[PDB]
RNA sequence: CUUUAAUGUUUGAUGUUCUAACGUUGACCCGUAAUCCGGGUUGCGGACAGUGUCUGGUGGGUAGUUUGACUGGGGCGGUCUCCUCCUAAAGAGUAACGGAGGAGCACGAAGGUUGGCUAAUCCUGGUCGGACAUCAGGAGGUUAGUGCAAUGGCAUAAGCCAGCUUGACUGCGAGCGUGACGGCGCGAGCAGGUGCGAAAGCAGGUCAUAGUGAUCCGGUGGUUCUGAAUGGAAGGGCCAUC
RNA sequence: AAUUCCUUGUCGGGUAAGUUCCGACCUGCACGAAUGGCGUAAUGAUGGCCAGGCUGUCUCCACCCGAGACUCAGUGAAAUUGAACUCGCUGUGAAGAUGCAGUGUACCCGCGGCAAGACGGAAAGACCCCGUGAACCUUUACUAUAGCUUGACACUGAACAU
RNA sequence: GUUUAUUAAAAACACAGCACUGUGCAAACACGAAAGUGGACGUAUACGGUGUGACGCCUGCCCGGUGCCGGAAGGUUAAUU
RNA sequence: GUAACGGGGCUAAACCAUGCACCGAAGCUGCGGCAGCGACGCUUAUGCGUUGUUGGGUAGGGGAGCGUUCUGUAAGCCUG
RNA sequence: AGGACCGAACCGACUAAUGUUGAAAAAUUAGCGGAUGACUUGUGGCUGGGGGUGAAAGGCCAAUCAAACCGGGAGAUAGCUGGUUCUCCCCGAAAGCUAUUUAGGUAGCGCCUCGUGAAUUCAUCUCCGGGGGUAGAGCACUGUUUCGGCAACAACCCGAUGCAAACUGCGAAUACCGGAGAAUGUUAUCACGGGAGACACACGGCGGGUGCUAACGUCCGUC
RNA sequence: UUUUGUAUAAUGGGUCAGCGACUUAUAUUCUGUAGCAAGGUUAACCGAAUAGGGGAGCCGAAGGGAAACCGAGUCUUAACU
RNA sequence: CCAUAGGUUAAUGAGGCGAACCGGGGGAACUGAAACAUCUAAGUACCCCGAGGAAAAGAAAUCAACCGAGAUUCCCCCAG
């Protein structure tokens, strides 16, 4: 048995229709966030591609 | 705190600078022409100076955008390429 | 098992808090598909072959998805516009 | 910095809505006091008077 | 009834004495022609001592560990982030314990806009000067002033003054620049509501570039997102922030 | 000075000549009073210096007597060892060459004798640095803990004075 | 007198003597989860621990620091209610 | 121990200029052969002859194979 | 009488030679210290490993001691050293950057190889459009520096001369950027995916920091 | 062998013969190949045991959102962009 | 005084070996976390006691979710 490592999970668990799941963003949130208005809209998160291939492991069947 | 001891050894790690978005590009609303960084209002750029200067652009999409005012202050006009 | 570098740090960074959908996971119950290897009796349970909610759960709510009926007294509790327009050649009900 | 007596984290509010924004001040210079507009979830501006009250 | 005094009391304190738990490495009697042990009598001590649980001390007696790197060996010294200039071969970028300095802020305004205004320095004059003080004209040309380094920039002034204000706005963002990545920066235009201007229009903080700390664990406010039989609730998410 | 860095301090003594020694001075880098101070007869396979005697320690080695070394008969090891058809010199070169280059030289093979090269043999440097090694050891490093101590409640009761 | 059996025999360890300190006996202290045992079939002219090391003449000033000894009124303070 | 042309030895066997000729490498050409790919000739699952070209190689990647012990095909075949 | 004297046994080990593949895993030879005492010795007994014993050296506890020997947890862990076996064919690196209790290790990017795609993408050259402040030069500015003209002996201004990484009122080559064009190269180009290795590089030329325009020196750039 | 670099006087081997190091299990993902196809496949177990039976279940044909929820849409925002 | 304590006799029975599985009492460290205290290794190693042919567990003060299942045990799933 393969043991995913449950960390990364509540970190970028997903897999948009193609995986590349989407981990996520945000900074300085819930730290210094009294800095900056503009440059700091939470959007949405998004993924990556030289670092993806490490991210890669976790999940298997879908699950959540 | 003390890390005070001249040597004079000591960086700066530089960025942004450069001259990237050189020539008339084929356009876009690329940024082409940041120097000092900030920047403002520019749009289809013309190049700029005073005395000698003004670069002419001439090509660019409908909204170049970058040049601070370390080299020629905003620009744009009429100029696209056959009109604007 | 050498993997100098664990993955985490320098990857390991920003975790968004989350949790989790206590339901099933509600599937749809399917493709467009009520009445017809689901017991052609339209409604919605579990014991079917072609299409089938596998039983454990809660609520269905079915999507249209694949090619629908020529018969269907549609329930399932459920919805969606993809259903009341789709599965419409027959049998509305929804229930509750 | 954090130095009780100069710069400090003005926490602000609006007058009713529930708002927040959030800015930095002093002490020593004049101080209790404070109110400007800002846009709320929604709607007008007015109010927020944020803590410090004239 | 209360503020308050005496008696009854209940109960917490110290202190007195008692025997009856408890001690006795005192004596004597049996088991027993034992120094053990047990029983008994007797003495002395006595709710103490001592033990168990809990708890504050102290604790190299013992135990497990930590005690960085860069470095012209190492060590001593110095430095480990960020900002400016030279090296840096006229696009980026590139090193050395290479040559020089700055940041770990400030600002209800030192921001926004509108209207308006321009140095420094010297010469001749001028009471209170005898180098420079406010005045007058003239020469008056980045040699001024930029909130703080250096570079770049600045008269359409960003430099200077005053009126009115809060755009140091909320929600998004074409498209770009820069990074291995995390991330960082620029940004016209759109939506809602603002301020200043007759108006075109300007404003999404400061002339720009330093003034910074990821994650986790939590704290505070908001929301019927969720809430383990159900309704709540705790707790979790989401947004804002410490 | 078992303590003095400057240092062979300075003066005296011993010597033909004494960085040691003995006696002074005091300028104690950096003595000092039970982590004892200054003395001290006796003792010492204890450190330093001087003398007499004695001598091959030496000037400078000579001879001699024995046990090996040498020769024969018997038995019969050792470490080491990539392979050898295993010379000198100057240069070269991973930087000190039997092996490369140039050159010189040298019939083939033993025995006794010596060690100057084979960076000779021996032992995966004992010094030095490094490893997010190890061990003991130290403490006002940290985190615990035995032990010694504190009080609360228990085993634990009876009355009385304040 | 003793010591590094197998590179150190010494100026080192010991020594008798001296001093400080602790111990009232079920002693202090030590071995031991405990029972028990040593100390001692001894009992302060005794036993332990520390330092100095015959003997001679002596052993000065400092109690700020740390440690120890006494006080413990007042401040701070655990479990517990 | 010549040891500051490699030695010899050199008055030009040095240098400078000018021009021709010769030596000289696995470089190129000629001749034969091997393999990959593009083409050519055809033939045409295909393949072969011509041709152009490619074929140094550590870490390392890819692709083909030989051989050994044992199992099936095997009381078949080989062998006193 | 005496931890008294001399000296055999007995006990011990201060010195030198020899031995050092020994006669010997500590001895032999010649000397040497104690020798009625804290003496010396036979037999048997008691202390056990973080434990013992110790007139104290970390000494001794069976040729073992800053924690004995034997068996086990055990194939501890070893980012370190070594070693890694048949053959042919094609391609072919890197010794860099960025982080790192990281620096002789790793990880993403870069570069290798294998697959699948995709456009007249790629590249040299010709012309076209670009920005530059290097070399060189100069001395209006910043700052050095002279020499000549006006300062109870000199800044300041005029003429003549130099110097500069952190001077520039000038300014190449040139590299780089984009646009067309012919030709050539068995898409050389880019993207996504499988497998990598690789982050010690050394020398020579040119441009430079350093160092002494020293070093088979050291640190960058480029070929 | 290790290195920028070794005839190196750096490492290893006296010689021969035999033995001596990328395996194994399950999981996950790519590639080739085979089966079947919007479907593919069974596990334990039963068993007239490699059959046949067993489809519990696993994967895919739907995704978006933190989720409720919506769904070829969905989040985002008061926004229908 | 009684009565006990103690003593004698006699009949039963135990005692010791034993490979593993099993119940139970006591219980590491290397190791990993690229350091190390929480944490891991692992209730593993080991040591001690006990019993069987198996032991152990076992007929709900179990679960479920408004439907219901129905003691323990072992197997595949749920799920890394
Ligand atoms: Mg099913
Ligand atoms: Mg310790
Ligand atoms: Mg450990
Ligand atoms: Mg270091
Ligand atoms: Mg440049
Ligand atoms: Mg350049
Ligand atoms: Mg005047
Ligand atoms: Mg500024
Ligand atoms: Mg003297
Ligand atoms: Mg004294
Ligand atoms: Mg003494
Ligand atoms: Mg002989
Ligand atoms: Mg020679
Ligand atoms: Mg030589
Ligand atoms: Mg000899
Ligand atoms: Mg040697
Ligand atoms: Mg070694
Ligand atoms: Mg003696
Ligand atoms: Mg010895
Ligand atoms: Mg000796
Ligand atoms: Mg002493
Ligand atoms: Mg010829
Ligand atoms: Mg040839
Ligand atoms: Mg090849
Ligand atoms: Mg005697
Ligand atoms: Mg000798
Ligand atoms: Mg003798
Ligand atoms: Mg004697
Ligand atoms: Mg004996
Ligand atoms: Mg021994
Ligand atoms: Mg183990
Ligand atoms: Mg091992
Ligand atoms: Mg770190
Ligand atoms: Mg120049
Ligand atoms: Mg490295
Ligand atoms: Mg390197
Ligand atoms: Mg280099
Ligand atoms: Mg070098
Ligand atoms: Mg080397
Ligand atoms: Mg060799
Ligand atoms: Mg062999
Ligand atoms: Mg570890």
């Amino acid at each position: 048995p393969k043991i995913k490592t449950v960390r990364g999970a509540a970190k970028r668990f997903k897999k948009t229709g193609k995986g590349g799941f989407k981990h996520k963003h945000a900074n300085l949130r819930h730290i210094l966030t009294k800095k900056a208005t503009k440059r700091k809209r939470h959007l949405r998160p998004k993924a990556m591609v030289s670092k993806g291939d490490l991210g890669l492991v976790i999940a298997c069947l879908p699950y959540a | 705190a003390h890390k005070k001891a001249g040597g004079s050894t000591r960086n700066g790690r530089d960025s942004e600078a450069k001259r990237l978005g050189v020539k008339r590009f084929g356009g876009e609303s690329v940024l082409a022409g940041s120097i000092i960084v900030r920047q403002r209002g520019t749009k289809f750029h013309a190049g700029a100076n005073v005395g000698c200067g003004r670069d002419h652009t001439l090509f660019a999409k409908a909204d170049g955008k970058v040049k601070f005012e370390v080299k020629g202050p905003k620009n744009r006009k009429f100029i696209s390429i056959e009109a604007e | 098992g050498f993997e100098g570098g664990q993955m985490p740090l320098y990857r390991r960074l920003p975790k968004f808090g989350f949790t989790s959908r206590k339901a099933a996971i509600t599937a749809e119950i399917r493709l467009s598909d009520l009445a017809k290897v689901e017991g052609g009796v339209v409604d919605l349970n579990t014991l079917k072959a072609a299409n089938i909610i596998g039983i454990q759960i809660e609520f269905a709510k079915v999507i249209l998805a694949g090619e629908v009926t020529t018969p269907v007294t549609v329930r399932g509790l459920r919805v969606t516009k993809g259903a009341r327009a789709a599965i419409e050649a027959a049998g509305g009900k929804i229930e509750e | 910095a954090k130095g009780i007596r100069e710069k400090i984290k003005l926490v602000s509010s609006a007058g009713t809505g529930h708002f927040y924004t959030t800015t930095k001040n002093k002490r020593t210079k004049p101080e209790k006091l404070e109110l400007k507009k800002f846009d709320p979830v929604v709607r007008q501006h007015v109010i927020y008077k944020e803590a410090k009250i004239k």
